[PDB]
């Protein structure tokens, strides 16, 4: 259910710990270094919003805004 | 035509002989598509009904359900009868090769069904589980 | 007044609106322009119904149902074959340019143009150009603007205009690159801007002060409470 | 006695739809046993809510097809939208169906009241003291809305608005200081001018922080420019 | 013919036209029998014996869609306290290979003026307006004299040749849409909003301008009406022998050996207009497609080019008449780019008032470019089919995408081939995820 | 800083003395700031509502709703050629390419000189005399590629 393909099900299965407790596992326990099952995905070169490093009109299949006072009809 | 249309079953034969046995009316054709007619039997019929069906020329012999539901929260209830709980019966006739549904309509102040188990020997479990689970009580 | 959807019988009111009269019987017609408290114009044309003359009629007429009369005498049809296609025709139109963000968008669970692209029945896409992106503009402590997301229904200007009073909403541009929102960047000083949240049908005026501390829909406990 | 309709607005807290209560969540309320599992892993049990006719839980009942006046969230299935409230009434547009909530509570009197003889005479001017006007914004004359953090950004910069012929006998300038003593205390605000204010008045924005709303219609002395 | 002789008879017109197009001034007009109609309407005819004769005259609206314009003054309300009723002349036209307005324009201005002067008091409209466009400059400069001539020489005024009736003229120069030109939109951007049109069954003669009771009729429409109450009635109905009565100014346009306007009466095929008025075809050009009306109507081949030039006879044809200006298209230009360039100016000149319109245009425009460039996709001309088949008449607000789309539907009936040639690459809308294996079907 | 000129105001209260309403003049008046000062500014937009009495979203639309309202700065010379079928027929891309060659920019855009700029038209309602361009109130018709810079030298 994931579209950004961010939470991930790893083939590592060697976890049991000693206290219920702690096996919440918080965000920092979670989030790993690098892309694992889908590398090249990238949701935010889909996305329409206004990114860090991506402008309005710089995602994929997306023209560049033009303007409401535009000279062009 | 498709395999999931809401069908109504009339062109069974079985419908064919209720309608000959107990009247046209007194009891209701429900159209679903749960790919077995499905017929609303009134409470004081449904002893003899399943009579009928067990001595057919190639009778019902199986019980192969028998389970309440709750219908005071079901708002899509057309061409059903006015219940306030439902007590059905899935019956299967393997010389027929078919199967049948008998629905019985219960309100809240009488949830009693006449008992099964003098016909099926198998329903004593479902009606302890109908018992169980809902509030229908079996005479 | 009695009028007759899918050969069926009901009885309505006659001098209202064919639209609010099928989804007072707990029919579902899509609509994305019509308002039961802005009135009724055609800016889309989704609540498209099959009109007939008389009983024995085959061909119909698609007409809209928001602008329709609920007359007696009617026949119309919902979910015929054309009407049906029509209406995934129309959603499929006002999604051909829409940025592909509704996870990381403020509607989400609340948005009408989800539940309506779901309705008609519409997933696939054969779309393959280009999309159409707007810049947004800053509208002050309580309106998010997000000019991507709009399906150019002209509820919210409606709305703003016409019933709020207000001076600060409004349409600009042309054919296709429409725009709605201030001529610069400000506050919007009407008293019942916030309403304009709920107004849009898509992400495209959305609340800040939600927008802030965000959760969908769904994980809300809501209550029934008294300003 | 007077105060006697209040048990008609809504119904008790044994108040069922068909033995079951209404929900204050959505049936797709998500993370149950994560949502308090930072402090606790063992899940809570659910609060009771023995004095209204709510669950705080999702099992209960928000179908819009439910005889009840009250709804907590329109939801309908295809209906995901604010849009989903045309499902909870009996005619889109009007009444909500079963009734709408909350009692008149009053019921219009057989005769009316007297003319009133007390009609007030005009509004002189006196020198040396000036007739404090309320104006009541909208986003800062509430005592819970500017503690809203959101607020502080929209509520105008406190202010004191003057006509432009007591500015010229103040010799005061728009949008500089002045200094008003009220309760013994002298405050200065910065001045605005103000077109249709009459003159002899001052004008204040009720509510504020040191301008309390009962300041209108009080009147103010030493208004000097500091 | 070889030789064309103008007469007043049979060219209502364009008979005092000058030969050196030049404008007809107010003394030339008046020399050449101008403001008899006027005169015989403001003296000896009541505004009821007027709409009754321009009705059983048949004048038929001359914009495009050939509806009878004693019908639209007869659907003016009877109500004795509506007297701000106003006469709205479409002047502005922005349709493609429509110029019948321009003539009428720039070199009789005061057959506008008297034809307007006319319908007002038909009407009982106290103020006209001249809807024009910001390109007519010179007509703009032609109809302001025009009007300054007439309320000086007494006419355009306050009380008209001793009449009582009180009527003033205007001149609108729009800031330039081509969705101007209809009547509601017209309507709205008179009023200085956003042109979008309006919905009927609310009428502009019921409820138009400011709430009043208007109506809006061409140039053309306005200027055949000084010919009916000046000449005859059953001379207007006797000067063609078809159910389209009238004359019409008709005309080819596009690389033909003599590109122009001629006043004809309707039933004239139009394979007499262009082997005749307009001269045939160019010195190797073989004449591969034409439209009835410019660039809303729908294309026609050779075998249609022989029905006469009727609003019924190039109806049952699966096309209309629209304006009554062909438009030539030769076997040297594509089919494909012509009706992609069609496809650009609806869809850059449409209002953004409605979904079809606004978001199936672009879609036609790009689905055209690809088949330009040899990018087409298997599933663009049914998806184009589909286009045209859900923005005809009703699914849209206004009629501006019927006519768009009307090219394309004729394009795709004939010229399908190529069409067909334009898509070589496969149809691919999704791209690899390279870690989700892809719903590939059969 | 916009401020309308004595002429200019006294021709907006002209055009509203014609109609019914003065937002009716809203379109007039907004031609008569772009005849005098070339475009439409942002200030002119308030300058509009402010003589008239309408709302500034109102101006805006309109001054954004019609192709020739000009709200970005333009050249002197505003070239408007033909951009319909007829002159698609006769040709308006060799003159296009003509006018791209000899003025080195791109439609939509100006000359750096702030002389030329170069627009695509809907109609010019001429068809029937060949290629179509519109230049400062100008037509002209029956071109072609060779005529282009003789016809755009003559101008200032
Ligand atoms: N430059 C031009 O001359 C252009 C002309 N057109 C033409 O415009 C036509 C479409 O225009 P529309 O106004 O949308 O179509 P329409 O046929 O619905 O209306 C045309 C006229 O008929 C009148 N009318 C029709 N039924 C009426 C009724 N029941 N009661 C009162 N009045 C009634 C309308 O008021 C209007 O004046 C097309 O035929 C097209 O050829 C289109 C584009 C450009
Ligand atoms: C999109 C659209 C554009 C139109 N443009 C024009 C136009 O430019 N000139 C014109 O005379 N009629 C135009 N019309 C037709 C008008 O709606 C109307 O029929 C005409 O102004 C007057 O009708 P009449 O023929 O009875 O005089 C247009 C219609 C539509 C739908
Ligand atoms: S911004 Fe929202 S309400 Fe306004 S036209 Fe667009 S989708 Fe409709
Ligand atoms: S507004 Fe658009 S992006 Fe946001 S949830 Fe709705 S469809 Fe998705
Ligand atoms: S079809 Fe719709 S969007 Fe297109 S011009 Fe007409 S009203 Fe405007
Ligand atoms: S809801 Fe009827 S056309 Fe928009
Ligand atoms: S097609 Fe160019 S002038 Fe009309």
């Amino acid at each position: 259910a994931c579209p950004t393909t961010a939470i991930q099900l790893t083939p590592d299965f060697e976890m049991g710990e000693y206290k219920r407790q702690d096996l919440v596992y918080e965000k920092e326990d979670l989030l790993i270094s690098g892309p694992g099952k889908y590398p090249e995905y990238n949701f935010y070169r889909m996305a329409g919003m206004a990114i860090d490093g991506k402008d309005k009109g710089e995602a994929e299949n997306e023209a560049k805004p033009i303007d409401v006072k535009s000279l062009l009809p | 035509e498709p395999a999931w249309q809401t069908r109504d079953h009339l062109d069974d034969p079985v419908i064919g002989e209720l309608r000959n046995r107990f009247g046209p009316d007194a009891f209701t054709v429900q159209a679903t598509r749960t790919g077995v007619p499905v017929v609303w039997i009134k409470r004081e019929q449904l002893l003899e009904v399943g009579d009928f069906l067990k001595k057919l020329p190639k009778p019902y012999v199986m019980l192969f359900d028998l389970h309440g539901m709750d219908e005071r929260l079901r708002t899509h209830r057309e061409g059903l009868p006015a219940a306030d709980f439902s007590v059905f019966y899935h019956l299967i006739s393997i010389d027929r090769n078919r199967d049948i549904m008998l629905k019985v309509a219960l309100a809240e102040n009488d949830l009693h069904v006449p008992t099964f188990t003098k016909l099926f020997p198998n329903a004593n479990w479902y009606e302890r589980e109908t018992w169980d689970l809902f509030g229908i009580t079996f005479d | 007044a009695t009028i007759h959807v899918d050969g069926k019988e009901y009885e309505v009111n006659g001098a209202d609106n064919l639209l609010e009269a099928c989804l007072s019987l707990g029919l579902d017609i899509p609509y994305f322009c019509w308002h039961p408290a802005l009135g009724s114009v055609g800016a889309c044309r989704q609540c498209a119904v099959k009109q007939y003359q008389n009983a024995e009629d085959t061909r119909g007429r698609l007409v809209m149902s928001c602008m329709t009369p609920a007359s007696d005498g009617t026949f119309i049809s919902i979910d015929d074959e054309e009407a049906k296609q029509f209406r995934e025709s129309v959603v499929e139109w006002l999604m051909t340019n829409h940025p592909h963000d509704c996870p990381v968008c403020e509607e989400g669970g609340n948005c009408h143009l989800q539940d309506m692209t779901v309705m008609t029945g519409h997933s696939f896409r054969r779309y393959r150009f280009t999309k159409r992106t707007h810049r947004n503009q800053d509208l002050g402590p309580f309106i998010s603007h997000e000019m991507n997301r709009c399906i150019a229904c002209y509820r919210c200007v409606r709305y703003y205009k016409d019933y709020a009073g207000g001076t600060d909403l409004g349409v600009y541009g042309a054919h296709d690159n429409v725009y709605f929102g201030r001529p610069e960047d400000g506050t919007l000083e009407s008293e019942f801007s916030g309403n304009l949240v709920e107004i849009c049908p898509t992400g495209v005026f959305t609340d800040k002060t939600h927008s802030e501390r965000y959760n969908r829909k769904w994980d809300m406990q809501f209550a029934p409470s008294i300003c | 006695p007077e105060l006697a309709g209040i048990k008609d607005a809504a119904p008790d807290a044994t108040f069922r739809i068909r033995g079951q209560k209404l929900a204050r969540e959505p049936h797709r309320y998500s993370g149950r046993t994560a949502m308090r599992a930072n402090i606790s892993v063992h899940e809570p049990r659910q609060p009771q809510d023995i004095d209204t006719m709510f669950t705080f839980s999702m099992e209960g009942n928000n179908q819009p097809t439910a005889h009840r006046s009250q709804v907590p969230f329109a939801w309908a299935p295809g209906w995901n939208s604010p849009q989903a409230w045309n499902k909870f009434q009996d005619e889109v547009g009007g009444k909500l169906r079963f009734g709408d909530p909350g009692v008149r509570l009053f019921e219009t009197s057989e005769n009316g009241l007297d003319y009133f003889t007390s009609v007030p005479a005009r509004f002189q001017p006196q020198d040396g003291k000036w007739r404090i006007a309320p104006y009541y914004h909208l986003f800062g004359s509430d005592e819970l809305s500017q503690r809203a953090p959101v607020f502080q950004s929209r509520m105008p910069q406190p202010y004191i608005k003057l006509n432009p012929a007591d500015a010229a006998k103040l010799g005061v300038n728009a949008g500089t200081r002045v200094s008003f003593s009220y309760d013994g205390n002298t405050v200065t605000l910065p001045v605005e001018i103000a077109e249709g204010l009459t003159a002899g008045q001052v004008g204040l924005p009720m509510g504020m922080s040191g301008i309390a709303p009962v300041l209108a219609g009080a009147h103010l002395e030493d208004l000097k420019e500091a | 013919m070889k030789n064309i002789i103008r007469t007043p008879e049979t060219h209502p017109l364009t008979w005092r036209l000058r030969d050196d197009k030049q404008p007809v001034w107010l003394d030339e007009y008046r020399s050449k029998n101008g403001y008899e109609g006027a005169r015989k309407a403001l003296t000896g005819l009541s505004p009821d014996e007027i709409v009754n004769q321009v009705k059983d005259a048949g004048l038929k609206g001359r914009g495009g869609a050939g509806f009878s314009t004693g019908l639209k003054w007869s659907l003016m309300p009877k109500d004795e306290s509506m007297n701000i009723r106003y006469l709205l002349c479409n002047a502005d036209e922005m349709e493609p290979g429509t110029y019948k307005d321009r003539l009428l324009m720039e070199q009789l201005p005061h057959l506008l003026v008297e034809g307007m002067l006319i319908s007002a008091f038909a009407l009982k409209a106290y103020r006209g307006y001249i809807f024009l466009r910001g390109e007519y400059i010179e007509a703009a400069v032609n109809l302001r004299r025009a009007i300054a001539e007439a309320t000086e020489a007494g006419l355009l005024g306050k009380n008209i040749m001793g009449t009582g009736f009180d009527f003033e003229l205007f001149v609108h120069t729009g800031a330039g849409r081509y969705i101007c030109g209809e009547e509601t939109a017209l309507i709205n951007s008179l009023e200085g909003r956003r042109a979008n049109p309006r919905s009927k069954p609310p009428f502009p003669a019921t409820s138009g301008a400011w709430g009043k009771p208007t109506c809006v009729n061409n140039v053309e429409t306005l200027c055949n009406v000084p010919a009916i109450l000046a000449n005859g009635v059953e001379w207007y109905q006797n000067i063609s022998k078809s159910k389209d009565a009238g004359t019409k100014l008709m005309g080819f346009s596009g690389r033909v050996k003599n590109p122009g306007l001629w006043e004809l009466p309707f039933g004239t095929t139009a394979r007499e207009i262009l082997e005749d008025y307009a001269g045939g075809m160019r010195d190797g050009l073989k004449f591969k497609a034409w439209q009835p009306g410019g660039a809303g109507t729908d294309f026609l081949t050779e075998a249609h080019l022989d029905l006469p030039m009727e609003f019924e006879s190039i109806g049952k044809a699966g096309s209309r008449l629209g304006t009554a200006l062909a438009m030539a298209v030769d076997h040297e230009i594509n089919m494909v780019s012509l009706v992609r360039n069609l496809e650009e100016f609806f869809a850059r000149e449409s209002c953004g008032w409605c979904t079809p319109c606004r978001d199936g245009l672009p879609w036609s425009v790009k689905i055209l470019r690809a088949l330009e460039r040899g990018e087409g996709q298997p599933g663009d001309i049914e998806t184009l089919e589909q286009l045209c088949r859900f923005l005809g008449p009703g699914k849209t607000f206004c009629a501006h995408a019927p006519g768009a789309v009307e090219p394309l539907q004729s394009a795709i009936k004939y010229f399908r081939e190529e069409f067909e040639a334009g898509i070589k690459q496969p149809f691919s809308n999704t791209h690899l995820i390279n870690g989700i294996q892809p719903n590939l079907l059969k | 800083a916009f401020e309308l000129s004595a002429a200019e105001r006294e021709a907006i209260e002209h055009e509203m003395h014609h109609y019914e309403d003065p937002r009716a003049a809203s379109i007039e008046a907004l031609k008569i700031v772009q005849k005098q000062r070339g475009w439409v500014p942002d200030g002119a937009i308030h300058a509009i509502a402010d003589v008239l009495g309408i709302p500034a979203s109102d101006v805006e639309g309109v001054a954004t709703f019609y192709s020739q309202i000009f709200r970005q700065p333009v050249g002197r010379h505003v070239i408007r050629y033909c951009d319909s079928v007829v002159c698609h027929i006769n040709g308006y891309q060799g003159i296009q390419a003509a006018l791209e060659k000899k003025l080195n920019i791109k439609p939509g855009q100006t000359t750096f000189d702030g002389r030329f700029t170069l627009l695509p038209t809907c109609c010019l309602g001429n068809c029937d005399k060949g290629p179509n361009m519109m230049i400062d109130e100008d037509t002209h018709a029956h071109l072609t590629p060779e005529a282009i810079p003789e016809l755009l030298e003559r101008y200032k």
